């Protein structure tokens, strides 16, 4: 390193070189924190973290047991040692606390003042942070898999939600208007996802073995479907176009939002060019996942190399995005992970599991 | 070596008692020299993954007093000791399926009062032993 500091002194290398060669090392080393621990609340399994975009502060977790709880991420006291202190929570005592587990919980992008959750109660509330009630409810006939607002929308202010049903819901804050549907799939959404870098494309995810991405301001239908073989096996397109040989339970757009990673049911990766749905035949192996809900993973941000953080049963296997090499598998839960988030501050992780703990991985030394 | 002398000198099941003197003498040997237990583990595994539940019974009493004993196991179950977590996971909860659970049902007690043990025994920055304490009071004990 010391060669970094000195070029970096001395301007041989942009400063951004530094950054994302240091920000990459770190990533490598990430390793379970005892040094760090997150509070104990929830009674049952966390299905979703969500640090907030702005500030990175603060992240909300969703429980199996219908709790939402509200972590301040910021080592307040002056000792090398602490616990991320629950703030707020959404406890069994709350009026409006979901009556089932909640399956996605979701900062509003722009602002930290308001937060949404998704649950099995099939409802999606919409929660002023500063009071903690529930500003607005979304009742839907079906159960909510997972809901996603527009990192980037700041005109639009749609939730796409994924039901069992085989439609998608998008739920406008702004007027509250839940009845417009995206129609194409034919089972479960299991996952949903608005794209980072264009306002209203949303890629959603279904049990049927296909994923879709819509430009929701069209009125005719999807714009892709992602296609294993990119049309080595080509039929009129009524049962094949298949993302996986299973169920799809997991979507992330890279940061750039260039590429979308699918994870499916069966124990496969794929990574798709977001613009064309083009299969970019990255390998990535096995990823094992036999999850019947869907599976949150993420993506690293300001790296040297992009990195995804995807749940691998009781583990976290990290994988280099665009050449499939897998960095580690960290191995620090006891019953299956169900959900990473990636700290982009940091280059920390912050993984829930079914066994109610949510662990810190922090860069080593 | 030595280590394998004492395992089998140990964990025989025709006499499934405590006996001080071999486990005071295990212990000096595993303080003279820490490679002594890195190996034990392996020798460990061996009597954790055998038939009879005795000799399990009589694997997992040495891993114990190893750990808590001669701080050279302490190093291999407070610290690196991911496959720690793994066996505590395993050994009460149920065996991955297709393979099914082989222990005792005595020995699932005495594998929980030894979690309930460590809880305290060594808990100064490993939390993962009343973790799964949890679990297990919340799925399969």
């Amino acid at each position: 390193m010391l060669g970094f500091l000195s070029a970096r002194q001395t301007g041989l290398e942009d400063p951004l070189r530094l950054r994302r060669a240091e920000s990459t090392r770190r990533v490598l080393g990430l390793e379970l924190n005892k040094d760090r621990d997150v509070e104990r609340i929830h009674g049952g399994g966390i299905n979703t973290l969500d640090i907030e975009p702005v500030e990175g502060r603060y992240m909300l977790s969703g429980g199996s047991d219908g709790v939402i709880v509200l972590y301040d991420l910021e080592n307040s006291s002056r000792q090398s040692y602490y616990t991320c202190k629950a703030v707020c929570s959404i406890g069994r005592d709350h009026p409006d606390v979901h009556r089932y587990s909640v399956e996605t919980v979701q900062w509003y992008p722009h602002d930290t003042g308001m937060f949404t959750s998704s649950s099995f109660d099939k409802t999606l509330k919409v929660w002023d942070t500063n009071t903690l009630q529930t500003a607005d409810v979304f009742n839907f006939e079906e159960t909510v898999y997972s809901h996603h607002m527009s990192p980037v929308s700041t005109k639009h202010c749609l939730v796409a939600v994924g039901t069992r049903g085989p439609k998608v819901q998008l739920c406008d804050l702004k007027s509250g208007s839940c009845s417009h549907i995206l129609q194409g799939h034919r089972q479960e959404i299991l996952a949903v996802s608005w794209s980072p870098r264009y306002d209203y494309i949303l890629a959603t995810a279904s049990a049927d073995s296909r994923v879709k991405l819509w430009d929701v301001r069209r009125a005719s239908g999807c714009l892709i479907t992602l296609d294993q073989h990119n049309g080595k096996k080509s039929q009129a397109v009524e049962s094949a176009n298949t993302a996986h040989n299973g169920k799809v339970n997991g979507l992330c757009f890279t940061s750039d939002g260039l590429h979308l990673l699918t994870v499916g049911t069966d124990n496969r990766m794929r990574l798709w060019n977001s613009s064309n749905g083009e299969n970019t035949l990255v390998n990535y192996g096995k990823v094992c996942n036999n999850s019947k809900k869907g599976l949150k993973f993420t993506v690293s941000c300001g790296c040297s190399s992009e990195f995804v953080f995807v749940p691998y049963g009781s583990t976290i296997a990290v994988y280099t995005v665009y050449s499939g090499e897998q960095i580690t598998m960290l191995k620090g839960h006891y019953k299956t992970v169900d959900c990473c988030v990636f700290q982009s501050n940091f280059q920390e992780l912050y993984s829930g599991s079914r066994d109610c703990n949510i662990l810190a991985w922090v860069p080593s030394l | 070596q030595k280590l394998s002398k004492l395992v089998e000198e140990l964990t025989t099941s025709g006499e499934p008692r405590l006996n001080p003197e071999k486990m005071k003498e295990l212990k000096k040997i595993c303080k003279s020299s820490e490679e002594q237990l890195s190996r034990a583990y392996r020798l460990l595994i061996a009597q954790l993954t055998q038939e009879h539940a005795e000799i399990r019974l009589s694997a997992f009493q040495i891993v114990e007093e190893l750990f808590v004993r001669s701080h050279q196991f302490r190093m291999l179950v407070v610290s690196n000791f991911q496959e720690f977590l793994e066996l505590t996971l395993g050994t009460d909860p149920a065996q991955p399926l297709p393979p099914p659970r082989e222990a005792a049902q005595r020995l699932r007690q005495a594998t929980t009062r030894a979690v309930e043990g460590w809880n305290e025994k060594f808990g100064e920055a490993y939390k993962k032993l009343a973790l799964g304490y949890h679990f297990l009071r919340h799925n399969k004990k």
